[PDB]
């Protein structure tokens, strides 16, 4: 309790005093510059009238003119002139005209699409780095290809050459792969895009590769950026339709990836992570190196490792009353870290029947049996016996 | 009725989007609507006989709707305090389902 | 649930869920009729207790409320609690939960309020018996489950917390207040608090503080010592006990004002001293900053053991770690007295052994040059200083210096600063003196003066054990009557010894700094040096410094620069204290002038430090006031006004900085931002005021040790390219330095863009160039922090020269000052008896998980890295020792401290 | 996908066709053997019935394969029919050659091969029959086994096949007694058959019964199939009717 | 659950203050770039603005 | 492929970072070719009847 | 891939039906073989499905084919059952021809032979059973251990493990075992077997079954009591 408070002490005072400051300061910002700034405001105001007719920029010709196509429909041969530059104007941007004579009075707008919402994440994970605990030899591997050449470029010029491009995290289910992508991206504070590979298939034909253009068009502007393609195993035999998604599309989406990630485009400075549960499902040319470099293989966590993973989950819990925690790990052999999170889930479910608020040691032993029974089928030892 | 949630039935439909017009990139949208009208129950009925080209797809595309929905839901677990947007999945038998559902 | 009578014992429990027949009818009637039946009630008490225990499993509000409803009445209605005197008193044990069932299980606002008061009174009276303690205990360690007890047991505990807090706020105290109705002290509730504390320490972590801070007394804390020192190893390990203890100071660190805060931290120190680890003792003793506490831990290892043992070696190491040198002076001479060996012991305490370890690190890091090749005009001057800035700390670049060509092409004030920059190549090194000597005996006086500055810088790493002290060289120069020579000499002496107030050093500086009648601009260095000397330790608030400041104001006001430097010097002097600095604020304010008011706001920051939240609001009202007054109208003076405005801006920043280091630890992100906005008020309130606030922002960040270092310096930097004063960039880079070439790259590109891009004045260009080279040290040679590193709540003494320079418009004279920038952090290595220079392995940790720490006791998982690496800055700071699998045991625990590792292999 | 012929495996080393053949079994009625040292009861339930289905003139879920080994059938009765003929023919072949009524083990092992054989060789369908073999041989005394359609066997102290295998198994092992009585063994079979079966009243006509005993007169082995009226009376005793 | 429960409640009051700061801060904006050269273009552009040839 | 030839240079180079040597030498090239050849068989399909003989 | 049928080859050169046949072996009970110098011990996990399962009449996982060769299996229990009987008709027939008892080297070929035959053909699936055949020669007293696999390939190993998490026992075995000196005392060699089998049962001393072959047509099945004493030695030392 008194440890919690020390943290709670700094947090309250400092930000709430800054809030009280910013509130008073809204006024105060105007006061030191009110004759450069209101002078500028005046001159801005005078040329552009009201309203500001928004058009969408098709293209500029570099000579101080442009062709715009408004949404209100008419096309106009505008001038690039006044409070606007040729470098600020790039296709697909939304430009500000003055209504009565279309002169480009500025640009204040580039994005407003529903599409780009999809790619970005407003994320807040409940497990951050150092709740990836154990398998530390191989977290060290994802660091070297994602985290550490962002954090020090020093090391990758001290060795010379390029920093290795991308990675594939692959192996058995439950091995903590998801939590890796979300947690290494916590460390860096890079833009975490996330798209699934069951969302890379589309219910419209030939829109699938257009979507795959969107992922690294987004990546490239918000860079440095970490693009998670989660579950790209779903490319080989999982598809929404056949006469309006079809066979053509599945192959095309993969062709599209090639051009994005090491085509002319090249698109340097996007770290790519691909989680896939089977790398023998994946395309031979997407498991070509030099767009995803080295592969990291994970396996069902080993006997000492599952100590780590049991401590991560039972730190939340009220602990064992008699303690048999060290023997739980021993009984399990060749088993996932997802079995460990389903075991502390299962212990507190048995506890949840009572609608008691404590948890005791004995629930652990029961809960392990319950969830092992669920795994094993009646035709496995039907087929066998 | 007891929890006081909007029971929003989803099914993969093309009728629940007037904008994108399909249920593939309406998995993202589902979360944001259900977030305005929280707390909510998402009843994604995996009927796996609903379609006509979805059933031809992979035996049913509805499994694909559920796998995207799970993960999205996993990364924000405390976006209002705990959860709130409950994913009720339903299928005839669990033979019909994938090893990863 | 439903009644099923007395068929079996199971159904008796169900019967009493709706209506008890052995607690309600029978007992009630019994008490209200015969008094021979008091004997029957006494036996039935045990039975009644059991029925509560069995039905503790049940949780529903209705079947505790109604069941015990008429018992709750009986207290005053029939029994009156005195119809049989002892007998209702000892029968208060079942009736006390009955009251709590209306407090907490049922919520009826009228009764919940009223019966809170009733519970407090009866808790006190029944703690005389000592059975109210046992009542709490059966729910604290539990016997059964319900939602109810988990909230209920606190309601009993809260009664105690309530009263004790109230006796301070309202002076009347005791049971005179009807908010508890229970006496504050007296031997009936005091024994209750002690017993309660015991149970709640074991199972919880709870009421143990509420009692301490509410008592407001160190006495409360000293009771705590007794109980914990028993617990130190048999109940749970040393480590677990410690996490409670360093916490004892930290949770209420930012909420014990000066006389309270010191008095509490005495007790945490003593707890550590009592326990096994003396390593924990030294950390807290440094914190206090008192000479007395340092000596006690040093004595404890040195004096009792006649033999050399581990003990003499360990003593020397512990005192060595502070590079203030405050511990260094004190610990020396005991080694000489004991006389096992002089030679090893004296050297090891001094910062002489720190020179040797640097060579091993340097071998890995090598040398990479990148210094400017520009020559002629002001660009010659720029480049020659830049060479020293890239070779800070011990570095070898002898041959370049020996090419006297570029050296002689410096001119004016440039000559002085050029010789000073040469000295920073051999910063923290015995050798280097040779290069300085050549120039010193030839040519104009200008090179002579610059030699003395360079001696200062070099002497930082060697000034203890009576092995070439700075005092020895520089005394001769002070004697010499020339102003340039003497001023340079005493500046260098202050730097070298740092926080050390040795008799020879202090007493040289004692008659002087008392002439300001004669008008000399460069006599700023008189007080400035003495101020630097004082920091790192408790301050006498010396009468020499206070007198001369007043005298200067009387004599002159023409030299605006002189009086501005003087004002800052007083405020820096008082650092290392805050209790005594409350007194001197009044003393300064006794004599009042508008000029004197400028001095006051600076000194307010130091007095109020580690307590500032009254200080914060003050330093914001001050900002508002010029404009506010103009507002009123809207509906000699030059010097006084300007000093006024500038002082305030500096003071605001300073207040925030000292506060953020000592305090809790989350808040650090936030305090940087308070600056951005202070500047923002400033961004449309004073036009003149903007100039000062730009420069302050960078040193705000460095002092404060901000968590975020990527986004904020870079973003601010862009705006300030347009704005005048390129000295803004210099102040940003001192923060950005961090662990080199993580943060500091973005700075090289960004600062390099504005500098290379725009040339429109060689004056403007010069500031930009110096800043860029400062930021990086090749291949992570060393890091600079304002903080001690030994404590991350600490603050240095060598970095205070950096902090001083950002209060004034840039000047060539200021360039001479900026060469000094000392503040080195050592790279840890595992030591042996043969003084091994290699670390085996370490874990490095970017972000502590632990919510059982702020500082973060390093996790035992970490990420593993190789031998012989620099102690990483932010995003690497928690450091755990990996050596345990190769079975090596640290003697000196390291948490990301500056301190060198030491291990014992068995 | 792998739900085809028998040569092919699934990449998980499953032959889907043995797995489905198991599942065939729980679409025909419950069948229970409970072993006791006093005798074995075999009890069975009818898959469905109507009010003019004659089932008092013959059995058709209890067949004697010989004069000391008899079988209860659960599963497709067509698949059953051929395998019962093959078992019975072999039972007498053993008689002719050695002058002993065939051991329980030799007979189960033979039929386990035969079931296996229709899966392993050719294009022929696997069998989807579970036979509870209850026998006597003068080696092991009293013996219970059951054989999977998979073509393997295990010995038991109690087993349930047919519909509602999981529940019927659970109630059996809950009240099982190691030594038991023949009389109690008959009672525990009606008690279980009531809760597992979705017929409202449990009628004599939904039951077939046979008992194999050496304790109904020693020196000799007596196979006693219960007639409708004997079945009808024992329901009374246990108070279901 | 009073020792952790109370303190948890204060943490939620803090977050709300923060979100409010993003809203408060966003309230100056004011992001029109055209710089120092385009102070000349605004005279030029008043004449193009009343031009019928654009 | 020359993509694999880029996987000897990169792979030899992260062993440079970990050893706390700035240069690369021959020995770290030896491990680097062996890691890429041997890892390549695992990703690709191989289910031999030579895992007991 | 090319699992649609057995006879068609595969770009990858691996007949899929054999590969999946192996996978099936992991279903069944673990069996381990360890040779001595004067012993071979052949032990197997005897996994108990329910407590209603007899020990009166229920088959052991280890089957003697002839009076001095011993055989365990791992795999599809249904399939093993005819494989063991076919092995046996030939085995006995070996004496019909030669008036010599069955040689272990002739026997492994034969068991691999029935299996190879089934794979070669298209109108049968392979056996989903790998077997360990342990034994000594009649003529001589050096211990011999063989394996057959689904494929129809046979090997000799010093010690070898198959079925139910075979990998983990295999590695365990390497570390413990010495090829310079195999244990030359029957008891210590048994003990090595028990330690292996402990692992896969997790807990059991009534689910570990040990069988031993010794030279000159000695084959014995070990008492449940006798195995528990060995487990007692292994738990105390640990
Ligand atoms: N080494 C570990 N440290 C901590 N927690 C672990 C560890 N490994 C696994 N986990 C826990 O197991 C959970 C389940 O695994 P997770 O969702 O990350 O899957 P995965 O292996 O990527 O599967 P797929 O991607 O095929 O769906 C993790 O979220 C985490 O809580
Ligand atoms: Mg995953």
């Amino acid at each position: 309790t008194r440890c919690k408070l020390k943290l709670l002490r700094m947090e309250r005072i400092k930000d709430h005093l800054l809030l009280e400051e910013e509130f008073v300061s809204n006024s105060e910002i105007l006061k030191p510059f009110e004759k450069k700034q209101e002078e500028e405001k005046k001159q801005l105001e005078e040329i552009r009238g009201n309203p500001l007719s928004i058009g969408t920029l098709e293209e500029i010709i570099d000579d101080d003119h442009a062709i715009v196509t408004s949404p209100t429909m008419p096309d106009y041969y505008v001038s690039i002139l006044s409070f606007v530059d040729k470098e600020l104007l790039e296709p697909g941007c939304s430009v500000l005209l003055h209504h009565k004579t279309m002169s480009i009075v500025g640009v204040l707008q580039d994005d407003a699409d529903p599409m780009v919402s999809v790619m970005k994440m407003d994320k807040s994970p409940t497990e951050s780095y150092s709740d990836i605990g154990g398998l530390e030899s191989q977290i060290q591997e994802i660091k070297e290809s994602v985290e550490l050449p962002l954090t020090h470029p020093e090391l990758y010029e001290e060795m010379g050459i390029k920093p290795p491009k991308g990675v594939i995290l692959y192996g058995a289910p439950g091995t903590g792969k998801t939590l890796l992508a979300k947690a290494v991206a916590n460390q860096t504070s890079a833009t975490f895009l996330r798209i699934v590979g069951s969302e890379l298939i589309q219910k419209y034909l030939g829109d699938g590769p257009r979507l795959c253009r969107q992922i690294f068009k987004v990546a490239g502007e918000n860079a440095p950026s970490i693009v998670f393609i989660d579950e790209i195993d779903a490319i080989g035999t999982k598809r929404y339709d056949s006469n309006s998604g079809g066979e053509r599309e599945i192959q095309r989406t993969m062709l599209e990836l090639l051009n994005q990630l090491d085509g002319f485009d090249d698109r340097g400075d996007v770290k790519v992570i691909m989680a896939t549960n089977k790398i023998e499902t994946l395309d031979p040319a997407l498991i070509r190196p030099g767009r995803i470099d080295r592969k990291i293989l994970f396996e069902n966590p080993d006997l000492s490792t599952k100590k780590k993973i049991l401590g991560i989950h039972t730190s939340k819990m009220n602990l064992s009353e008699d303690v048999n925690l060290e023997t739980l790990v021993t009984t399990k052999d060749d088993l996932s870290g997802a079995d460990i999170q389903a075991m502390c889930t299962e212990a507190g479910l048995l506890a949840l029947r009572e609608r008691r608020m404590q948890v005791t040691a004995e629930d652990f032993k029961q809960a392990k049996e319950r969830v092992m029974k669920n795994k094993v089928e009646e035709n496995l030892e039907g087929l066998y016996l | 009725h007891h929890t006081d949630c909007k029971f929003i039935r989803v099914s993969g439909a093309e009728l629940v989007q007037k904008y994108i017009g399909e249920g593939s990139r309406m998995v993202r949208e589902l979360f944001v609507m259900a977030r305005e009208h929280a707390p909510s129950i998402i009843f994604m009925d995996e009927i796996d006989s609903i379609g006509s080209t979805r059933v031809e797809g992979s035996g049913g595309g509805d499994s694909e709707v559920q796998r995207t929905m799970l993960e999205l839901l996993n990364q924000l677990d405390g976006f209002e305090t705990s959860k709130n947007i409950k994913i009720i999945m339903a299928t005839n038998r669990l033979d019909i389902l994938d090893p990863a559902l | 649930m439903v009644d099923e009578s007395d068929k079996k014992q199971q159904t008796i429990d169900e019967q009493s869920q709706i209506s008890p027949e052995k607690q309600t009818p029978n007992k009630k009637d019994k008490k209200k009729e015969e008094e021979e039946q008091l004997s029957e009630e006494d036996a039935k008490l045990k039975t009644d207790l059991e029925l509560l225990v069995e039905r503790l499993k049940e949780d529903d509000s209705s079947l505790y409320e109604a069941s015990l409803n008429a018992l709750k009445e009986s207290i005053k209605n029939s029994t009156s609690s005195m119809t049989a005197v002892p007998k209702p008193l000892k029968f208060l044990r079942p009736t006390y939960p009955d009251l709590c069932s209306i407090y907490d299980k049922w919520t009826d606002p009228n009764l919940k309020s009223s019966l809170a008061d009733v519970l407090s009174i009866l808790a006190m009276t029944y703690s005389e018996n000592g059975k109210h303690d046992s009542l709490r205990y059966r729910l604290l360690s539990d016997v059964s489950d319900f939602e109810g007890w988990g909230h209920e047991y606190i309601r009993h505990l809260a009664l105690e917390i309530g009263e004790v807090y109230n006796d301070q706020v309202e002076k009347d105290a005791e049971d005179e207040t009807s908010s508890d109705g229970s006496k504050s002290d007296g031997s009936a509730a005091t024994s209750g608090f002690e017993f309660s504390k015991e149970d709640t320490l074991r199972l919880c972590l709870d009421i143990v503080p509420y009692f301490l801070k509410h008592n407001g007394e160190e006495d409360a804390v000293d009771l705590l010592l007794e109980i914990e020192s028993i617990d130190k190893l048999p109940q749970f390990v040393d480590e677990n006990t410690f996490q409670r203890v360093c916490q004892y100071m930290v949770a209420c660190v930012p909420l014990l004002p000066p006389p309270e805060d010191v008095a509490f931290l005495k007790t945490a120190y003593s707890i550590y001293l009592s326990q096994n680890e003396l390593t924990d003792a030294i950390a807290l003793a440094v914190r206090l900053g008192e000479e007395d506490m340092i000596r006690s831990v040093f004595d404890a290892t040195s004096d009792p053991v006649m033999h050399k043992q581990l003990a003499y070696i360990l003593a020397a190491q512990k005192t060595s770690f502070e590079y203030e040198g405050v511990q260094d002076i004190i610990g020396n001479g005991k080694l000489s007295e004991h006389f096992l060996y002089l030679a090893k012991e004296l050297n090891l305490t001094g910062p002489k052994v720190p020179e040797d370890i640097y060579k091993s690190h340097l071998d890995n890091s090598k040398s990479v040059f990148s210094s400017a090749g520009l020559d002629s005009a002001q660009q010659n001057l720029a480049s020659s200083f830049v060479n020293g800035f890239l070779n800070l700390g011990y570095c070898n670049d002898k041959l370049i210096v020996d090419n006297d060509n570029w050296v002689y092409k410096t001119k004016g004030d440039g000559m002085t600063s050029a010789v000073a920059s040469i000295g920073s190549i051999y910063q923290w090194n015995l050798d280097g003196l040779q290069q300085l000597d050549k120039y010193l005996y030839v040519d104009e006086p200008e090179v002579k003066a610059g030699a003395l500055l360079g001696i200062g810088i070099s002497a930082s790493g060697v000034h203890d054990g009576e092995v070439e002290p700075a005092l020895l060289l520089l005394q001769d120069y002070v004697t010499n009557p020339d102003t340039k020579i003497s001023s340079a000499a005493i500046l260098g002496l202050g730097i070298a010894f740092a926080g050390s107030k040795n008799d020879e050093v202090l007493g040289l500086l004692l008659p002087i700094a008392a002439s300001t009648d004669l008008p000399i601009e460069t006599a700023a260095m008189a007080s400035l040096a003495l101020a630097h000397v004082f920091v790192g330790t408790c301050n006498g608030d010396i009468t020499t410094s206070i007198m001369d400041n007043f005298l200067e104001r009387t004599a002159i006001e023409l030299k605006t620069d002189w009086v501005r430097f003087l004002a800052l010097a007083l405020g820096i002097l008082y650092m290392g204290q805050g209790e005594q600095v409350d007194d001197v604020l009044e003393t300064i304010s006794a004599i009042e002038h508008p000029m004197t008011s400028a001095i006051e706001v600076l000194v307010g920051s130091c007095a109020y430090t580690g307590t500032g939240d009254v200080l914060l609001i003050q330093d914001l009202l001050h900002r508002l006031t010029p404009k506010n007054v103009k507002g009123e109208e809207d509906a000699e003076i030059k010097s006084e006004e300007k000093k006024g405005k500038s002082s305030d801006k500096d003071a605001t920043t300073d207040g925030k900085n000292d506060d953020e280091e000592e305090e809790k630890e989350a808040g650090i992100v936030d305090e940087l931002a308070y600056a951005v906005l202070g500047i923002a008020l400033i961004a449309l309130g004073e036009d003149i005021g903007k100039e000062m606030s730009l420069r302050h922002f960078g040193h705000l960040m460095h002092y404060g040790n901000e968590h975020i270092r990527r986004m904020v310096p870079l973003a601010m930097g862009i705006v300030s390219v347009s704005d005048p004063q390129m000295k803004v960039f210099d102040t940003l880079t001192r923060f950005s330095h961090d662990a080199d070439l993580e943060v500091s790259m973005n700075s090289i590109f960004a600062m390099g863009l504005c500098g290379a891009g725009t040339n429109n004045a060689r004056l403007a260009q010069l500031l930009r160039q110096l800043a860029s080279y400062y930021s990086r040290e090749q291949d992570a040679l060393f890091i600079t922090r304002l903080a001690q590193g030994l404590l991350h709540l600490g603050k240095g003494t060598m970095t205070m020269d950096v902090f001083n320079d950002a209060h004034v418009l840039n000047k060539v004279t200021l360039a001479s000052i900026l060469t000094t920038a000392v503040g080195l952090v050592s790279p840890s290595f595992m030591l042996k008896h043969h003084q091994l220079f290699y670390m085996l392995n370490a874990g490095i940790r970017p972000k502590f998980i632990l919510a059982l720490n702020d500082e973060g006791e390093p996790i035992k998982v970490n990420v593993r890295v190789g031998q012989a690496v620099e102690t990483v800055g932010q995003a690497g700071r928690p450091k755990k020792i990996t050596g345990w699998i190769t079975q090596s045991t640290p003697v000196l625990l390291n948490h990301g401290e500056r301190a060198e590792l030491e291990t014992d292999e068995y | 996908r792998y739900d085809s012929r028998t040569t092919i495996f699934s990449p998980e080393g499953r032959l889907y066709q043995v797995e489905y053949a198991l599942e065939s079994i729980s679409h025909a009625g419950t069948a229970i053997g409970i072993m006791a040292s006093d005798g074995i009861v075999l009890a069975a339930e009818r898959k469905v019935t109507s009010t003019l289905l004659e089932q008092d003139t013959s059995t058709e879920k209890l067949y004697k394969l010989n004069d000391k080994i008899a079988v209860a059938v659960a599963g497709l009765t067509a698949d059953a029919e051929i395998l019962i003929n093959t078992a019975r023919i072999h039972a007498q072949n053993y008689l002719k050659t050695y002058n002993e009524d065939i051991p329980v083990e030799i007979l189960v092992r033979r039929l386990s091969d035969i079931k296996q054989g229709y899966t392993q060789h050719g294009g022929l369908r696997p069998f989807g029959v579970s036979f509870i073999y209850a026998g006597y041989d003068d080696r092991y005394g009293y013996q219970l086994y059951t054989s999977n359609p998979s073509g393997n066997y295990t010995g038991w102290k109690a087993i349930s096949v047919g519909a509602n295998t999981s529940a019927a198994q659970t109630l059996l092992q809950m009240d099982y007694k190691d030594d038991m009585k023949v009389d109690d063994a008959i009672e525990l079979a009606l008690k279980t058959l009531s809760k597992t079966t979705d017929s409202s009243a449990l009628t004599y006509d939904r039951l077939e019964f046979a008992t194999i005993r050496k304790g109904a007169n020693d020196g000799e082995v007596y196979q006693k199939i219960f007639k409708p009226q004997e079945i009808k009376d024992i329901l009374v005793k246990t108070g279901i009717t | 659950a009073a020792p952790y429960a109370a303190k948890l409640k204060q943490t939620e009051n803090d977050l709300k203050d923060i979100e409010a700061r993003i809203k408060e801060k966003a309230g100056v904006k004011e992001s029109d770039t055209g710089l120092a050269p385009s102070h000349l273009w605004d005279i030029m552009g008043d004449r193009q603005r009343l031009g019928e040839e654009h | 492929t020359g993509a694999e030839l880029r996987s000897v240079c990169t792979e030899a180079g992260m062993f440079a970072i970990r050893a706390r040597r700035k240069v690369a030498t021959e020995k770290d090239f030896l491990k680097a070719v062996d890691k890429v050849i041997s890892g390549y068989k695992k990703f690709s399909s191989t289910s031999r009847y030579m895992q007991y003989n | 891939g090319y699992d649609r049928a057995l006879s068609i080859f595969s770009p990858d050169g691996h007949i899929f039906q054999v590969e999946y046949a192996l996978e099936a072996v992991k279903r069944g009970t673990c069996a381990v073989g360890v040779k001595g110098k004067n012993c071979v011990v052949l032990g197997c996990e005897r996994r108990s499905t329910l407590k209603l399962q007899d020990t009166r009449i229920t088959p052991s996982k280890v089957s003697k084919i002839d009076s001095h060769v011993v055989l365990s299996f791992s795999g599809l229990n249904a399939d093993s059952r005819i494989l063991i009987e076919k092995a046996r008709v030939e085995a006995q027939s070996h004496r019909l021809t030669l008036e010599d008892p069955v040689t272990v080297e002739y026997l492994t070929r034969y068991v691999a032979g029935v299996q190879q035959r089934y794979t070669q053909s298209g109108g049968v699936r392979p056996f989903g059973v790998s077997t360990l055949i342990a034994g000594f020669d009649p003529r001589d007293d050096e211990p011999k251990l063989y394996q057959t696999e689904p494929s129809g390939i046979y090997s000799s190993w010093s010690a070898q493990t198959i079925g139910r998490n075979s990998k983990t026992v295999r590695e365990f075995l390497e570390k413990n075992y010495d090829r310079k000196e195999p244990p030359a005392t029957v008891e210590e060699c048994v003990k090595l077997t028990v330690r292996s089998l402990l692992e896969v049962v997790q807990t059991g001393a009534k689910n570990i079954e040990i069988t031993v072959v010794k030279p000159d047509s000695d084959i014995v099945a070990l008492s449940s009591e006798e195995i528990n004493q060995y487990v007692t030695q292994i738990e105390q030392e640990k």
